């Protein structure tokens, strides 16, 4: 189109604020044992 | 040894059990994943409102004694383990 077209554009600001959140906070998995297996159940999973 | 108490039932073919059921009722509280997961943060609520005394030590190696597998956790459960026995 031959009219001008500008960019203001606000909101990436706080996509990019929400990203460098979580970023910071990675959070993984665990796999804890339960409630009847023995302590070391997971390791060896977790360990891979 | 001639006395005993607390055994646990199979109730052999499907679907049996006494009718004397209800004995639990039904309160709410924070969601766990698991028992072993209630039972520890139990403790660590059970630490902090109690003082250096006594009784916080065993609290202590009670919270080392539920902790889940690791290079560091077992070796310390089992020390806490050790000591809490060896407590009696």
């Amino acid at each position: 189109t031959l009219q001008y077209r500008g960019q203001f554009d606000v909101v990436r600001p706080v996509v990019r604020k929400l990203v460098s959140e979580m970023r910071q906070n990675p959070i993984d998995v665990l796999y804890r044992p339960k409630d009847g297996a023995r302590p070391d159940a997971a390791d060896v999973l977790m360990g891979m | 040894m001639a006395e005993v108490v607390d055994l646990a039932t199979g109730e052999k073919q499907v679907l049996n059990d006494i009718r004397g059921r209800y004995e639990c009722y039904t309160d709410v509280g924070p969601s766990f994943q698991s028992m072993k997961q209630q039972n520890r943060a139990e403790i660590l609520e059970l630490l902090g409102k109690t003082p250096q005394g006594t009784p916080e030590y065993q609290l202590l190696l009670l919270q080392y004694f539920t902790l889940l597998d690791g290079k560091g956790v077992e070796m310390m459960r089992d020390y806490a383990n050790k000591q809490l026995i060896q407590m009696g």
